[PDB]
RNA sequence: AGCGUGUGCCUACCCUACGCCGGCAGGCGCGGGUAACCCGUUGAACCCCAUUCGUGAUGGGGAUCGGGGAUUGCAAUUAUUC
RNA sequence: AGGAGUGGAGCCUGCGGCUUAAUUUGACUCAACACGGGAAACCUCACCCGGCCCGGACACGGACAGGAUUGACAGAUUGAU
């Protein structure tokens, strides 16, 4: 009865807040829960040009997009995981449930 | 003065022999022109020029055929005709012979002048 | 003496098509008859060889200053 | 006639096959991560996609 | 505007008055007499008429050249 | 504009049940994606729609490829006159 | 894309801004405006029309999107809405000095 | 060694491990991956050791040319690349 | 004070110049000369040689079902079944 939930978001502080919420919920549900696994992050490096024309100094810029994906491991039955997945949502994260 | 040879074969040997060993007879670059597949997508130009070549002329110079298309190989049954290659502006009337078989039709040109 | 056929300086010759090693004076004869054949068919490559121009596709707009004059 | 002369060039590859998502132009195209964007409209529409400049 | 080269004409449908009696031959007795053939396929019926050439023939939309 | 008799019927019946339509600006596009039941280019579709807005029966704005055509009430009255249905019916965007 | 659509389309109503919501089987987006009587037309005609627009343009199932109308107080914060309001106040024609000093007085009375 | 990249929306153009043909650019079956897993433990170059070297425009230097063979695309001739 | 280099040699590329069917152009000190993200075989293309479709919406007034466009298979032409 191994079930896993993957947590990804645009931001990092909201991600840690949501991860703390699910960890605290699995702690008050009184079950065997693994702690928050800290997956490495990925950095989107985008380089464009400042000038619409070809006039002036050759001044590039650097564009950074930070993606932060995490996962937690649960040992709960399916309906409880579905209920805590369907509760406490936000428009920053995506919920995703794997049964394995 | 002496009968020419084209890597072993002669003029009539090029004339009577078909595509499936003519491809090995000329170079590998010209194999890629015919080895891709069926030539019936938009080959109305190709078919009409083959029929116009296959039209038998009387005892004179053959009928002139000119096209804006450039991509052809000098074929053994194609020689003996009067063709005008589309050299940019006007169809440049050139004379052909069964000697440059295995080459392209666009490699007979001069642009304006040397400066 | 059992050499591979691709390891030869010229392949598919005009004279016979047999792949063979071509001697030094033979190489000079082959080059001069090839230039004469391209000149006789008055091809673009033979014309650029006559004029001393470029066939292998490189730009002489900025280089090749040691040619005419 | 033109029903069989519109499609002489099937737009499968080359520069004219792909175009920007904004102005139907084919210069300065961004194809990394599937933006399909020109660089200037990517700049003026970079803030609202969830991007902030850090470095 | 215009160049020195003259413009090219196009096949326009010329105005012919009362060509419907050219469909069938109007006889005395009430039986239709026809000088034309039809397209025997099921894609176009006998209501569609054909192209009156002198030696060859043409269907409605099938482009089937009927010759002798 | 040269387009078949059934085509304008399909366009107007799509306009009735769907009061707005979208179309991507391309001329080399023989199939309309939303109107999947009949093969139609969108070229004659926005030809008919620019005819309607230019004679002043539907509104018009442009976005990026995609026009958005909001039918005015008098345009709906004209189209229901053209298809000769009684005006008791409504487009599907009016039912609550 | 939808934001630029909304500032293109809602060009006479005072469009403020939107924030999308990522939710399965109900893809809700909330629209901020200034005149909520001019976003609906005749009892929700324009709102459901825009719903049909986003459905048939972005490939959504039947009734998945829902458009929510909300108002925000203290209008001086939203600058793009303020720029569109000064566009409203100079679309026909006025001197820039008097209307600009009036909107300066308004945005300093707002508490900037 | 490390920052990276990845099956596409009209999208087919992804990374390729593994086994045969071939001197080689390459050709065919064979599995995986929507990604610290699969490429990959990224067995990189520059380095270190042992030969061929020895001042002659030499074994430095690869610009000069033609022939032959693969791959891309609807098609590369004024060489596409190799 | 010092290290690495260009300008010397061969190659790559941009511009000036001559130019032709045109070799389309913008930019001449810092703030252009591997720049417009531009490594141009098709597209690119806006330069030149050569023709088809209307994308004249819409309105006025004449043609109009006894018919108005458009779409065509032997064969001469072209750049095309
Ligand atoms: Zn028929």
């Amino acid at each position: 009865h191994r079930i896993r939930i993957t947590l990804t978001s645009r931001n990092v502080k909201s991600l840690e807040k949501v991860c703390a919420d699910l960890i605290r919920g699995a702690k008050e549900k009184n079950l065997k829960v693994k702690g928050p696994v800290r997956m490495p992050t990925k950095t989107l490096r985008i380089t464009t040009r400042k000038t619409p024309c070809g006039e002036g100094s050759k001044t590039w810029d650097r564009f950074q997009m930070r993606i932060h994906k995490r996962l937690i491991d649960l040992h709960s039955p399916s309906e409880i995981v579905k209920q805590i997945t369907s509760i406490s949502i936000e428009p920053g994260v995506e919920v995703e449930v794997t049964i394995a | 003065f002496r009968k020419f040879t084209y890597r072993g074969v002669d003029l009539d040997q090029l004339l009577d022999m078909s595509y499936e060993q003519l491809m090995q007879l000329y170079s590998a670059r010209q194999r890629r022109r015919l080895s891709r597949g069926l030539r019936r997508k938009q080959h109305s130009l190709l078919k009409r020029l083959r029929k116009a070549k296959k039209e038998a002329p009387p005892m004179e110079k053959p009928e002139v055929v000119k096209t804006h298309l450039r991509d052809m190989i000098i074929l053994p049954e194609m020689v003996g005709s009067m063709v005008g290659v589309y050299n940019g502006k006007t169809f440049n009337q050139v004379e052909i012979k069964p000697e440059m078989i295995g080459h392209y039709l666009g490699e007979f040109s001069i642009t304006y002048k040397p400066v | 003496y059992k050499i591979p056929d691709w390891f030869l300086n010229r392949q598919k010759d005009v004279k016979d098509g047999k792949y063979s090693q071509v001697l030094a004076n033979g190489l000079d004869n082959k080059l001069r008859e090839d230039l004469e054949r391209l000149k006789k068919i008055r091809a673009h490559r033979g014309l650029r060889h006559f004029w001393g121009l470029r066939v292998r596709g490189q730009h002489t707009k900025t280089t090749g200053r040691r040619g005419r004059t | 006639g033109h029903q069989q002369l519109y499609w002489s060039h099937p737009r499968k590859f080359g520069q004219g096959s792909r175009s920007c998502r904004v102005c139907s132009n084919r210069h300065g195209l961004i194809r990394k991560y599937g933006l399909n964007m020109c660089r200037q409209c990517f700049r003026q529409y970079a803030k609202d996609i969830g991007f902030i400049k850090l470095d | 505007k215009s160049y020195t080269t003259p413009k090219k004409n196009k096949h326009k449908r010329k105005k012919v008055k009362l060509a419907v009696l050219k469909y069938y031959k109007v006889d005395e007795n009430g039986k239709i007499s026809r000088l034309r053939r039809e397209c025997p396929s099921d894609e176009c019926g006998a209501g569609v008429f054909m192209a009156s050439h002198f030696d060859r023939h043409y269907c409605g939309k099938c482009c089937l050249t009927y010759c002798f | 504009m040269l387009m078949p008799k059934k085509n304008r019927i399909a366009i107007y019946e799509l306009l009735f049940k769907e009061g707005v339509m979208v179309a991507k600006k391309d001329v080399h596009m023989p199939k309309h994606p939303e109107l999947a039941d009949k093969n139609v280019p969108n070229l004659h579709v926005m030809k008919a729609m620019q005819s309607l807005k230019s004679r002043g029966y539907v509104k018009e704005q442009f976005a990026w490829r995609h026009f958005y055509w909001y039918l005015t009430n008098e345009g709906i009255q004209y189209l229901r006159d053209y298809l000769h249905l009684p005006p008791e019916i409504v487009p599907a965007t009016l039912r609550r | 894309e939808l934001n630029e659509f909304l500032t293109r389309e809602l060009a006479e109503d005072g469009y403020s801004g939107v924030e999308v919501r990522v939710t399965p089987t109900r893809t809700e987006i909330i629209i901020l405006a200034t005149r909520t009587q001019n976003v609906l037309g005749e009892k929700g005609r324009r709102i459901r029309e825009l719903t049909a627009v986003v459905q048939k343009r972005f490939g959504f199932p039947e009734g998945s999107v829902e458009l929510y109308a909300e108002k925000v107080a203290t209008r001086g914060l939203c600058a793009i809405a303020q720029a569109e309001s000064l566009r409203y106040k100079l679309l026909g024609g006025l001197a820039v000095r008097r209307a600009c000093y009036g909107v300066l007085r308004f945005i300093m009375e707002s508490g900037a």
